[PDB]
Order: C-alpha cells, then structure tokens, then sequence
C-alpha cells in the first residue's frame, strides 16, 4: 500500500486499517486487545472526550460522525496500530485534531492511551 | 473462511441497517476455560513488559495485563484468578524500586490485590515460569530470592500479606506439592523437600542425588501440580521423572527424546520453554533441532512427542516456524501453543497431527512464556 | 378514526371549559404561538405559571408539548436506567396519563373531580356527537370513561404532525436542502464531541430516525432552588423538590434531585430555563455547565445575577461522571453552542428568534 | 573503518601492551553544534528513550530515559537539557505524577527533578514548542489544554513550579525574553503573553495572519536567536513571522513549491516537516506527492529555500521514508532526516544532499530532532 | 546467519553479535548506547557482579575469562542486541548463568537492565 | 647483580645486624614459613619479639615472598595511591624499608647508622664484598655503609628464590596440572565474586606475574586484635592509622587504610590481617560476609563465638566494593580456601599438610 495514496474505505474487516470508521483513527484499533469495535478491553477505562471526524460508508452511502474516544489506564497495546488523518485539522481545532489523548472523563483518571473505538454518534452535516 | 474482523465488520454493518443501540462500556473476558492461553513478553529486559490473555480455541486475544520489570506470572489451575510479581521504579528504571504481587480477577481482569514485598526481594532474572509458584490451594504465592542468597518467600493470598523469607540450602526454582511444601533443585543434583509452618525454620531434607555434576537440566523444565509430575530435560534431551504426588521424591525411569542416530547428527532440544507436559495423556513434547552444543537457547523448528512411561516417540513435528517455547491445553484433544519470540506470533497447532490451525501475531517486543490452567 | 380522536383532541386542547372557572384550557399555559410554553408573566417572571384561580402558581416551569409525543412511556431500558414518562419528574407513565392531571390539580385547571369533567363535556352538544362516535354510546354519563376518553383524545392530538414538524434548520440540513453557517457547524461539532451528547441525544450510538436531542433518562445536573419561584408556589423554605423520587413506585434515595433531559428542540424560544425556570437566558444554561469543568472565577458566577449559583437543591446523586468532563467550554464553543441550539427551532417559531 | 572495527583495533593493542584501564562510567563529549538529540515517543508507550548522538562521526554518545510523551529541551547555549514527563505508580495505571528533570549535558545525571503539582502536562504526540525555554535558560513553561489552555510556569534556577497563567484559545509556546512568549491562537492572531511573579499575565493579539481554510501545522520551526517563526500550511506556503525585536512583525509568505507542483499532487507530509537554519536564513520542507489527508506521512523529498525571498535553492531526493528533518546551526550544516519506519536517524550534507552516515536502531517510532544554537 | 550453527569469533568489530569478547554476552553491547568495550554509558551505574565465560581469542590464540559485568538504572538500550551461551549453564551454576540481571554492587542499589560490558578479567583455566 | 644479590642473602640471616646479636631478618621472616615468624610471643603468633626479647611489634610480619613485585609508592592513573612496603605504605620501596627494622628499638634495635658500619667493618668477608661493589671505603662512611646493606638486602629479596611462581595454580595455568573440580570452583568464584576488585593485580586485562593484590590501600573495618594491641604496649587509646601514618599523607579519608596484601603463600602465613586477628585461613574470608549476609551467624567471628568487634577506625570503609549484595555459602567458603591454598609455592606444600591438620 502506497501510504501517501487517497485512503480507500471498505465494510468488511474492522481489524484493517482502511476499515471505513477509522478514517481518522490513530493509534490502535481496541478490537485488536480484547474490545470491540466500540467497546474497550477488560481493565481500561472509557474516557468520554473524542476528536471527531465524517467518514464516509460505503455500504449504504451516508456520512457518519464518528467519536474517536480511548481506552485508557493500559500502556499502548502494540495491536493492530493505524493512523489516517481524513479531515484531521492542526492542534488548534481540536475537535478534530488526533495527536491528543483523547482520555479525558475516563474513570480513576485515567489518562495513558491504550486504544481507540469507532462508534458512530451522529450524521455528518 | 470469514476472519473475525470480518465477522465484526459484517456484525456491526447488521446492527447499523437495523437501527441497534449498544451502549458502549467495558467488556469482560470469557469464562477461563482449558483452551485458553497466557503469552508473556519480558520485552528483551524492558523495564515494563506485558501479558496477552489469549481464546486459543479462536486465536483471539481476549484481555491484556501490564507488568514491570521481569514480573513472574502465575495462573491459577481451577481458573479463580491468575497474579504475578513485579516490579517498578519510581523514574522508569532509577530511583526506589517496588516490588510487589498483584492479583486479578479472571474475567473483569481488574486487580483484587496489591500486595507490597518488602525490601524489593524479587530475583531479577529472563523469565522461568517456577521462579514464582502458587500452593495447590492457590492461598500461598511462593517466590525466589538469589540476593544475597537463595531463598524463597512467603506470600499469603487469602490474607494479602507478605509473609516471611525462608532460607534455603544453594537452590533453585519451587515447585509446591501442598499448602506448607515445595521442592527445589539443588547445585549438588539434589532435590531439596521444604516444609514450612507459620513461623521458624523450615524442615529441609534432600533427595539422592539424581544426576552428574556434568549433566545440565534446563533452567524451564515441566511441572505438573495436579499430577505432582516433574520433566526435566538436558541439553542432550535426556528427560528426567520425578513423582512427588506421594509427597516424597520418586525418580521414575529416565527416558532419551532423541535416539542414538539423531544425537550423532547434531540434534539437541533448544530454544526457553523447551518442554511440555500433557497430564491426562501422560506425553512429553520437546522443541528439538540440529544445532551446536552451546547454542542452546536459540529457537527451534521441530517438536518431538514422546509416552511418558515407555520413553516411546510418539510424532516428529516440523513445526515450520523458529519456535523458542512451547505448551499445550490440558483438555482432551490439546492443542499445542507453540510461541516464537522473533516473530512476536504465537502459533496454535493440533497437538495431535502437528498442524498449524491458526496464530495471533503482534504479541509484544519479544515474547517468551505462555502459561495455560490445568482446569481438568 | 385516528384522525377523528386527534380532532377531538384539537377541540378539548384549546376549550376553557375543562378549567373550574373556565378561564383557561391547556393552550393557556402551553401556548401554540410560544412553542406551546407560558408567556404570562407571574409572580416569579416566566419561572412558574398561574392557575385557573388566578392565585396559585406552580413550582415547576411549564414545558413544551413540542415532540412529547416522541418519548417512551416510562420504563427500565436494556442498560438498567430508568427512561421515558411525562413531566419532569417522569410521574405520568405517558401522554395519556398526563392529560388528566393538569384538569383535576387544584393549582392548575382545579376541576374538582372527574364527575366535574364529565358535566362539562356533556354540558356542550358538539362532544356528545365527537364523543359517541368514538366510543360508544353514553360514554359521557359515565364519569371514569368520560375522562380517559378526553386524556386519549388529547394524547392522540399531542402526536401529530403539528406538535412534531421536524422542519428546523437542522432537519433542512439533515435533509440536504442547505448547510449550517460556520459558527452553526462549529456549534454542532462541539455538541457531538462534548459531554452534551452524553444525554441530549436519543442514541448510546448510531443515528436516530427522529432525533429530538435527549435520551429521555433521568439526572441531577445539581440546580440551586429558584427562590422567587419557590417562594411563588408556596411549597415552604423546607421543601425539596425529589424529582424522580417523587414518581410513585420508585423509592431509592439515589433517584433522589433527579429530572428528564429534556428535549432541546425549540430551546431558543422556550425561555426561561430548567425544571423552576431559573435561568432566563439560553447563554446562561450552556455556561451553568462551566461550573463542573473551569478553574475561571468566573465560572462560579451566573452571569444574569453577578453572584454565585447557589448550592444545589439537592447536593446528592449529581451526574458528575458526566459533568466533570475535563474540559471548559470558552465564549467561543458557547457561541458556536447557541448558533446551533437555535437551528432547533421549528420553522414556524423562526420569526421568534429575534 | 568503522567504529567497531577502530575499537577492535585499540582493544586489542591495549591487550597486546598489557594496558590497564579502569571500567568506569564515562562522560559524553562536550556538547557542539553538531550534536543531536532524537526523541522516541515510542507510539504512545507509558515510558520513552531519548539518543544523544554526536552528529559527526553518527555515535550515539548517550541516552535519557522518560516516561509517557515526554517534552524534550535542550539549552541553545549547550549549559543543561531538560523534559517535562509524566510517570504513573502502576505502569500505565494509579497515581499520576508529571515533573521536570534537568540533566547536566555531560555526565547525563539529573541536577534537578521538580514535581508539577495537580499533573498538569498536555498528553499529545510530542511537539516541540509545545514545552519551551526562556532565552536565559532560567524558566521552563508547558502547555496544559485541560481543563483550557494555560501555560505553566517552572523556575529551573530555584527549582520549583511557580504557577499556571491564564490565556486565551491559543497553542504553543515560543518564548521571547526572560518574561514574555507567543502563542498561536485559534482566531488566527498570534498572542503575546507577557508574565510577572504573580498577577495575570498581560495577553495582547496581532492582527489575524491567516484565515479560517489555511491549516498550520503541529511542528513550525522556532529560531530564538533569530527571533524567527517559520510556519507552514497543509499546501505548502510559509507564513514567517519576525519575533527578534520582542513583538511581531509579520513578513512576506512564500510558497515551498510551484504552482505547477501543487497542480500535479505534492503537499508537504510528516511529523517535523519544516527546518530553519539561522546563520543561512534557510528554510527547509519536506514534501512528496500525496493526497490532500495524507499530511502525516513519510516524504522522500526535501526543497530548500530562501527565507528573504522564497528562492528554490535545492530539492533533494532522500532516498529513504522521512518523517522529520532537523538542521545543525553551524556554518556548513548537517541536514537530518529521522524515519520513524526505519527508527532510524540519517545524516546528510545540507548543503548538497548528499548522505554522509545514519544511526540506527533508535527505539520503536522515534519522531522528534532537537539541535542546539550554540553560534 | 544460522542461529543453530556453532559460534565463530571475530576480532576486528566490537559491536556485532560475533566479537570474540562477547562468547556468553546476553542483552546489549555497551558500546552502542555510549559506554565503550569495558565502559558504562554516562547516566547508567556499573555493577560489580557479572557472569564470567572463557572465550577463545582467535589473535593471539589465548582463552581469556571475559567478566560480563552490566550498566544498570536505565532501560534497555535497544541497540545491538546479542544473546550468545558459549559454555553457559544453567541458573543453578549461578556463576556461568547469563539469564540473571547481573547488576549487584552497582551504585545507587540500580538493578534495571541496560547494557553489558566485556572486560577480560583473567587467564581461563 | 648477582653478586649484590649474593652479599643480601649473606646479610638476610646475619645476627650481627642485631643490636645483642639474638636476630637476623630471617628470624622474623622465617624462609621455612614463607618469610614470615613461627615463633610463639605474648600474643600468639600474631606480633613478632625483637631483639631486646621483650619488645612486641603491634603488625603482623607479613611474607617477603613476592613483595619484589609491588611498586614503589606512588599515585596511579586513577588518582589512587598505590605500591610501597609495610602494611602502611609509610616505605617507599624495599631499599627504603630495608634499614628500619635494622635500627627500630623494638625489633633489630642497632643504635644507629654507624653501629651497623661497625659490624659490617668487623667481617673480612663484607668489607671485601661491599669495595668490591661500592668502592673502597664504603664501610668506613655510616650513610654510605647503611645504604649500600640496603641496596643488597633489597637485590636479595628480588631473586627468583622468594617469587618462585611454581605454586599449584601456576603449574595448573600452564597446564602440567589441573584443578581439582573444588579448586576450579574456588577459581571461578574469586574471579567474579568481590574478592577479584582487590586481590589481583589488573582491573582487566592479565598479569604476567599475578601475585593476587593491587597494592592499593583499604579499610576493611577490622577490629582491634586485644592481646597484640596489649603486648605491643602502645595503650588502651592507641588507633593504628594506616596509610594516614605514612609522612606526607595528611587526608583523614586514608585513616585506617591498609595494603592489600598478596594472596600467595596465604595458606601458610596465619595468623591474618595488618594485626594477626584472625588465626584460620577460613575465618579471614568468613569476615567479609558480615558485609553481605543477612544471617545471624555472619555477625559472629567462629574462633571466638562473639561478634568480630567494631572496627578500629570506623570511618573510610570500602563498602561500595564489601556491600557486593552478595553471601558466600558454605559451599563457596569451602571452594574458596581450596582456590587460595593453591597459591602455596611448591616448597611450602609440605608445610601447607602440616596447615590443613
Ligand atoms: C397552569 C398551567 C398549565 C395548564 C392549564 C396545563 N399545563 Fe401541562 N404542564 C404545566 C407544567 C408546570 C408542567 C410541568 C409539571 C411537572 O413536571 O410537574 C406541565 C407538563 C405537561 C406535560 C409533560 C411534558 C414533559 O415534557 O414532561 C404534558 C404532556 C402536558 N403538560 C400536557 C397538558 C395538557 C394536555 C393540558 C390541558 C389538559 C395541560 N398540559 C394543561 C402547566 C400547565
Ligand atoms: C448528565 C446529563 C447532561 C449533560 C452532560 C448535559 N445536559 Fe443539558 N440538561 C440535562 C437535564 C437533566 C436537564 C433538565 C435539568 C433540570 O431542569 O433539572 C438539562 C437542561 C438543559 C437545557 C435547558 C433546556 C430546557 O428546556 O429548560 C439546556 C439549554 C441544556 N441542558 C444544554 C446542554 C448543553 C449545551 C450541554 C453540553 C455543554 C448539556 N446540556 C449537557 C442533562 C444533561
Ligand atoms: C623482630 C621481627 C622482624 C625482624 C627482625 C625483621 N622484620 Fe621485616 N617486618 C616485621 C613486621 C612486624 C613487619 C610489618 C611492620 C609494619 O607494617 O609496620 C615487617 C615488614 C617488612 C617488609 C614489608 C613487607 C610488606 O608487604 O609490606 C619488608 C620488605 C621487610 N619486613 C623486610 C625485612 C628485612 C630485609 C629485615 C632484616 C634487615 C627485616 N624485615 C627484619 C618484622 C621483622
Ligand atoms: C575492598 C578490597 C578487598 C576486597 C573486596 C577483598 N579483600 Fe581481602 N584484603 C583486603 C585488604 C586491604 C586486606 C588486608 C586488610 C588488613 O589487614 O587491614 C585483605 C586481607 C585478606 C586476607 C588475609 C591475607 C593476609 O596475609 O593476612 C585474605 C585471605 C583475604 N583478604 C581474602 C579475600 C577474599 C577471599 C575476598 C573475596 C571474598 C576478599 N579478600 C575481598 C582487601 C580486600
Ligand atoms: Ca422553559
Ligand atoms: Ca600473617
Ligand atoms: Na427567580
Ligand atoms: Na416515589
Ligand atoms: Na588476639
Ligand atoms: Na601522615
């Protein structure tokens, strides 16, 4: 794969790093250490903070919000690492910027990053 | 065919067409059971390493755990809990060590205890699995301790309190047989008997002397607590049988893993975790090669499967990996785990046929021990 | 049919003759011109409304009728929380519960009792024909068949197309026939990634069919008493108001200070705010929320009295796991947040923003 | 020969003499402009390696170990180094504590560890400006995002935090004089933050230099000797901005790659996309052929360019997957180019391009080169 | 290349895996974080422990006892990697056992693995 | 050479260098007990009488087998002092430490320099050996005369006759012989354990000529020896200070330092220490697990089943080197006292049998 390359979304491997949700995904998928596509592994915490962005699916056509919120309290699970940046703006629109640790509101104040989930929590206007 | 990405992929686009709601939260791991497996990675002496809980049934990795320094794992046999012992410094790799137990709840993977061991008494050391040893009842965590001597702690699980340091004689590794007992092996090629009530020295008495000064036996040999069963190879593969499951020493016959003709073509066991044991099956499995003589911990290609009690082969595996450590599932029909540190991958193979049926990869920076319970 | 009883609804909804002394009918206090809301001023401003005795005010603000029709009855959802039911307090199971208490409270319509009702239903001949049609012959001599009819028919015209037109901005949008502004995009942005839409949208995750920007659960956000409305209502310096507990059949102490999120749709002009109306403007009800997350003096401080927020009426069972997100929105986020909040607004309450 | 080989040869004559030599503990060379440090933030891992490396001969001359995203520092004037780190009591888990460490730059040891009360760090994939000394070398100030941006204040002289000024919606830290820094901030101004020993600081804006549809990257250059700013878009222009009288004088953008260029698909990518030599006034970008979202990505090339009048002095074809480039402050420098894939630290003649030697095996994604300006 | 092939010592590069000095080495090779052949890195503690080998060299054609002393209170260092077991025996023939993290005596009580370094310390025999 | 060497030897076990004529060197440093003094005083064998017979010295007498090999006193590359003789360095070289016992009054006792120029004037063999080497009417000058029985005596300890090198362990590197298994295992443990820090000559790399010390100088923390410290009648109060006694040392931080002895010959030299302390080889290297054990028992001296004492000078101590983390079992003690009694000299085996009986 060429990485400098248009990103190529697909609905059909949420462990691959062109699965549609994870157009700007960075760090590591949390299916990949015992979570679930939006769900987080045993023994981190789910932090309520995301950066956002609209990913296209192609399998129905629509543009979907997705909430990029970590699981945090565990050191980097070294699984499946991604990082695609569509529509990713600098630090100082950070609602949309993917360096940060997104681990805010996590329980026990959690704040190491150890993967990042894929849920959908609106449409794209 | 269908991966479990896939089948996630097509779960998810099922649940998004059908208008599902799903709060997201913290999953918990599956049941322990017999097919699951625990992979290590001492991380090549990193100063903090960590353990992947594996489904060996799926190849998927259900949970993971952090560790410090060389932390010692340990699994509970009935599945109640697993543990193990760590160690941290205050900045990274400097400053005040802590050592300490940890144990954790099996599903939710949460850590029920902390237990500090005081004066950072852990033997730092590439990792051997009977370097720290549960008791059969799984109440008493039992660790060893190099500096300034051999001796072995007491760690009190029930009650989460260290205990007390027990001297020893010059030996080495723990293998418990009851609550208040464990045995060692010895520099002079003894086992050491270790009996220990709640306070004062601990009753010592020695097995005969069971191998030459000039004979090795690997520093990962196979112990079965619920069969009291020790397998201990040397670098030849010659495999020494202790029975302790009487309580007291029994040497059984010893048995070669490689016949006449393949030692004079250059075959040894080599590799970490060189030897596995089945119980139900009674069988041996060694991780054997062509290799020079002090080239004894490089990986190897092949498993060799021998009965216990006739010494007779059972299977040659070509294993087509350089596999450093091997284990099996104690459940009728195992499989055999087959973990290599340089690929980071652990392969699943049917310990039957020898085939390979599936492999997670991705385990750590240098992965080295798995651990499964002997749930039967 | 369906039709029919929603037109019989239409009927009693705006009839004065439900009201003890016929001077006020539920379009009185949940005005069609108001986003069905209460714009008389009271004793307390707009906090509170004046019942049909022209005396007695409520110690609640009056809510809009405004997709209520989109809320499950009461229930326990799939997670284990408590979600759906009417008023603030979720004490009506649904809208055909809640129709008949505002008739028969003394503070409000002040029927003395459904016998009453059912007299001036009979009273008029243009029911008894709408009435019988429906349900059968008699069903006004009996006072209990008589009532549950008018709550069902009431109900029935709560759920059409007129309480619930989805045509704001944000559904013209959603619907690809324009696009938000900058600032109104900025704002929707920021609803989605902050801790708003941990309760002011309907799904966990996923898309709604209908969104109405809450998911019908119950929480304590911690709200000081609104003195002037509490002193309005005639409750006591002592009173608490429970919330949730007060729904008969819950008794645990830690639904205690707890009330339904409600619907953000029409916010900009439904004013004042909150479940005693205590804050008159939509800025200030965004910046209440300051005060879990800021380090800013300023952030202890209501902007509309200069002075602190007060202690909550109930210190006890906040959402903090929620409301202590780890982040302060600034005036710019607060801006962009009401730019958006006001592309809420039906179409018909457009004129009304300014 | 090599190194090893060089070493071999001295090992084995001093056998041959019967040499005696103590094992001890060595020091490092004196720090010199071609000395370079590379910071591996290790993919988010819970602890990180810094390599000290002495740029000529491509040695590592030793390393400094950090916990989780730390901020590098290094001293222009080559008197001390310094990061801000965060460590936790149970690996990645427990009680949270963030500090400053300040290292002697010869003996590596640690001459001050100063806790920061109420672990105030911004956690984020590390940019340098996002922690920043003063020019005098007495005051070290941090970014804080959470709950706002804020900007903390360390006295490295008497070796304490001192306090967390207030400021507006605004990003990095570019310090100026003993007392004052630059911000970027989100309504496109740049802020001047002027700070006393107590009282809020004095925050004054620029005018607004770029509009809302121009990105600037994370990783802009700083000179502070020079007092110049080089800070480049997604597309490739520069915005340059003059700090060196003490406030900011907005100078000319200039574009790092043709119109024809931009047409045909090269953007600048990678994490230090941008270097600023200051003797020279020289600007340097890395940039391949990409799709407009793939502005994180490694580049294969380097276009070097006049800072007074935005020339096209040279384009370099590096020959291997860069993610950061880095330039020495001497008179003829070094021109560094990091590949986080390759962990690996190439060294090329800045001023022909050419390759001259590389240090491998530096960590496990190592992203970020920190020189000093010791001229 | 072939890891299972007998062991061949060089003497003319300190820092690959075959240097004659480094018969029984396991971890890393000082030489490459910034100690030297019989130096510790600046930062790190010397321990005065080690394993000990006798390891053939093919100049001069003597067995020397390499003491396999380590630098500790750092982590890992990461470069040149190298586990050779030339005469290596088991944990409980402590004093040819290279799995042990050798750092006793070292400064600072440091017991963190970073590098090792290959001093001759005597004639083998 | 030879011959200056021959006039030593002549010298070494002449009584007439003794103020009574009761002693020569050889008395005291007995060539049938590796040099050293097998005669029974107030102390044991811990001091040795001069010739008075009364006077008891408050040191051990060290061998002279090997102490060719130690360096004149000096300051090494790593800022450390290094070399000289006696147990404090206070000699610079064995010329320089040659005439002190000759005049001390409490060992040989001759008066002065020119009483030694007497006796050596009254032996026709001397004044023909000395002019032969010196010049004629090198005796009749005391200075002259003094220096040059020195300069003989000091030829004579440098012959191959005290540094033999023809002890098991250096038949065994050669290879006419081999270890015996507990010997191999005494080698190893020596060489990695602490004791190789300062008991062999290189800090790596290898000696030609290894005699088991780096002549450096270290306080470990031994007690007062009580009955030599009585004997030697210096008092209740007195503190022997070391290398801080040698003339141009004024650091306190040298206080209670010593010279590390060469191991060679040791199983033949009891009793051990600047001070004759200890009496068996095993008790010496028991000493220094007081530093690493955590057993009760590594607190008690065996020979006397009371704790070792405190140290005579607490202060200085070598702890980073002592404090190795580290306890030698009884298994490695063994293998230890097996390792050092092959560093007898070939001579000294049958009195080494008489050692271990
Ligand atoms: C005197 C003013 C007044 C009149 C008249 C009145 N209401 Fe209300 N209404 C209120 C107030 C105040 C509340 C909130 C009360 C509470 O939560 O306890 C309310 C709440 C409701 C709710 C619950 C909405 C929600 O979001 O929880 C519904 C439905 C409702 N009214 C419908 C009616 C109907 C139908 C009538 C005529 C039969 C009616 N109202 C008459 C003031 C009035
Ligand atoms: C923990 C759940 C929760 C979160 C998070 C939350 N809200 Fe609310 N909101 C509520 C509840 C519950 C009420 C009614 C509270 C009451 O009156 O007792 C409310 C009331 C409001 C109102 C007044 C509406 C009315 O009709 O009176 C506005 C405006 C509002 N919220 C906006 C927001 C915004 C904007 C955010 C993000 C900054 C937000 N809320 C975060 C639960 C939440
Ligand atoms: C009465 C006993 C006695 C006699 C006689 C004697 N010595 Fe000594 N010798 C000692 C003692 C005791 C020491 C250690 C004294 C000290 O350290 O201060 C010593 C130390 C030495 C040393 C230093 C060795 C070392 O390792 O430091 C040399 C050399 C030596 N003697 C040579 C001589 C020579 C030559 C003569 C004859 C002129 C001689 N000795 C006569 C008892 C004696
Ligand atoms: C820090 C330096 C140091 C270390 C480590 C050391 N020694 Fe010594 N050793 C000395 C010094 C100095 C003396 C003489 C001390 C004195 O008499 O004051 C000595 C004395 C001895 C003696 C008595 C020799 C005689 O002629 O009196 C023996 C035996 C000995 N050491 C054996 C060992 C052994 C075995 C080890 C390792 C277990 C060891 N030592 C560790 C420095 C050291
Ligand atoms: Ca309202
Ligand atoms: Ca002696
Ligand atoms: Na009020
Ligand atoms: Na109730
Ligand atoms: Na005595
Ligand atoms: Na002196």
């Amino acid at each position: 794969t060429d990485p400098r390359a248009k990103w190529v979304p697909q609905d059909n491997d949420i462990q691959a790093c062109d699965y549609w949700r994870h157009c700007s995904i960075d760090g590591n998928i949390c299916d990949c250490s015992g979570g679930s596509l939006t769900n987080c592994p045993p023994g981190t915490k789910l932090a309520t903070a995301s950066w956002v962005a609209s990913c296209y699916n192609p399998t129905d056509g629509q543009s979907y919000l997705i909430a990029y919120r970590d699981c945090c309290g565990y050191n980097v699970s070294g699984r499946c690492p991604c990082l695609n940046t569509e529509g990713e703006l600098p630090v100082y629109r950070p609602e949309f910027a993917n360096d940060i640790i997104w681990c805010f509101g996590a329980e026990d104040d959690a704040m190491t990053y150890h993967c990042t989930i894929s849920p959908i929590v609106g449409k794209a206007s | 065919q269908e991966t479990q990405g896939q089948a996630a992929a097509r779960a998810a686009a099922a649940d998004l067409a059908a208008g599902q709601d799903d709060e997201p939260r913290i999953l918990e791991a599956p049941a322990p059971d017999a097919r699951r497996v625990y992979v290590n990675d001492p991380a090549h002496f990193a100063a903090v390493t960590q353990q992947f809980v594996i489904d060996g049934e799926a190849g998927r990795v259900i949970g993971m755990i952090d560790g410090g320094f060389l932390p010692n794992p340990v699994v509970a046999d009935d599945g109640s809990f697993i543990a193990h012992a760590s160690t941290v410094f205050s900045r990274i790799a400097r400053g005040e060590r802590t050592d300490y137990v940890e144990v954790f709840d099996p599903v939710t993977l949460l850590p029920t205890a902390d237990i500090e061991l005081p004066d950072a008494p852990r033997f730092l050391v590439g990792t051997y699995p009977w370097m720290t040893s549960l008791t059969p009842d799984g109440k008493t965590l039992l660790f060893y301790q190099f500096s300034p001597a051999p001796a072995v702690g007491v760690v009190d699980l029930e009650g989460k309190a260290f205990k007390r340091m027990l001297d020893v004689p010059d030996c080495y590794h723990i293998f418990p047989t009851a609550p208040d007992t464990f045995f060692m092996h010895c520099r002079d090629g003894s086992l050491a008997k270790v009996a220990f009530g709640t306070e004062g020295t601990p009753e010592i008495t020695h097995t005969e002397v069971f191998h030459p000064e000039d004979e090795f036996l690997i520093n990962h040999p196979a112990y079965s607590q619920k069969a009291g069963r020790l397998v201990w190879p040397t670098y030849t593969g010659k495999i020494h049988q202790i029975d302790l499951s009487s309580g007291d020493a029994k040497f059984l016959p010893a048995v070669e893993a490689l016949t006449e003709a393949e030692r004079a073509d250059g075959w040894r066991p080599g590799g970490w975790q060189q030897v596995a044991y089945h119980r139900a099956l009674d069988r041996i499995y060694l991780l054997v090669d062509q290799r020079d003589e002090w080239r004894h911990k490089t990986a190897s290609r092949f498993v060799v499967v021998l009965d216990a009690k006739t010494g007779e082969r059972l299977a040659k595996f070509e294993m087509g990996h350089e596999i450093d450590s091997i284990n099996v599932s104690q459940d009728e029909k195992p499989l055999l785990y087959a973990l290599s540190t340089g690929d980071k991958t652990l392969y699943i193979h049917d310990a039957e046929s020898g085939e390979e049926l599936r492999s997670v990869n991705q385990l750590g920076h240098g992965p080295q021990v798995i651990t499964t319970a002997d749930m039967g | 049919a369906d039709d029919a009883l929603a037109a019989l609804g239409a009927q009693l909804f705006v009839d004065p003759a439900l009201s003890r002394n016929a001077t006020q009918s539920c379009a009185t206090c949940h005005d069609p011109a108001r986003a069905f809301t209460d714009p008389r001023e009271g004793k307390a401003g707009l906090a509170v409304s004046v019942g049909d005795d022209g005396q007695s005010h409520g110690d609640r603000n009056t809510p809009t009728l405004g997709y209520a029709a989109l809320v499950p009855a009461f229930h326990r959802d799939a997670n284990g929380k408590y979600k759906g039911g009417q008023f603030w307090d979720g004490r009506a199971d649904d809208l055909k519960q809640q129709a008949g208490q505002p008739m028969l409270n003394p503070v409000e319509m002040a029927m003395p009792d459904r016998a009453a009702v059912a007299a001036r239903l009979r009273d008029d001949p243009a029911y008894r024909t709408g009435f019988e049609a429906l349900f059968g012959k008699g069903v006004l001599d009996d006072p209990e068949r008589a009532f549950d009819a008018a709550a069902e028919a009431l109900a029935a015209y709560q759920a059409t197309g007129e309480f619930s037109p989805f045509d704001s901005k944000y559904d013209r949008v959603m619907r690809g026939e324009e696009k938000f502004t900058p600032l109104e995009e900025f704002g929707y942005t920021v609803f989605i990634t902050w801790n708003c839409r941990l309760c002011h949208m309907q799904r966990k995750q996923g898309v709604a069919e209908r969104e109405t920007f809450t998911n019908f659960e119950y929480h304590n956000i911690g709200l000081p008493v609104n003195e002037t409305a509490r002193e309005a209502s005639g409750l006591g310096a002592d009173h608490v108001d429970h919330g949730l507990l007060a729904r008969p059949g819950i008794e645990d102490p830690a639904q205690s200070g707890r009330f339904k999120v409600p619907s953000l749709r029409n916010v900009a002009v439904t004013g004042p705010y909150m479940h005693n109306g205590v804050f008159t403007d939509l800025r200030t009800a965004i910046l209440f929320y300051n005060k879990y997350t800021s380090r800013r003096p300023e952030a202890k401080i209501n902007p509309e009295t200069g002075a602190p927020w007060g202690e909550p009426e109930v210190a006890r069972n906040l959402s903090l796991a929620e409301l202590q997100s780890g982040l302060m929105l600034d005036d710019g986020r607060v801006d962009a947040l009401v730019a958006f909040l006001e592309t809420l607004t039906d179409r018909r309450y457009e004129p009304l923003l300014e």
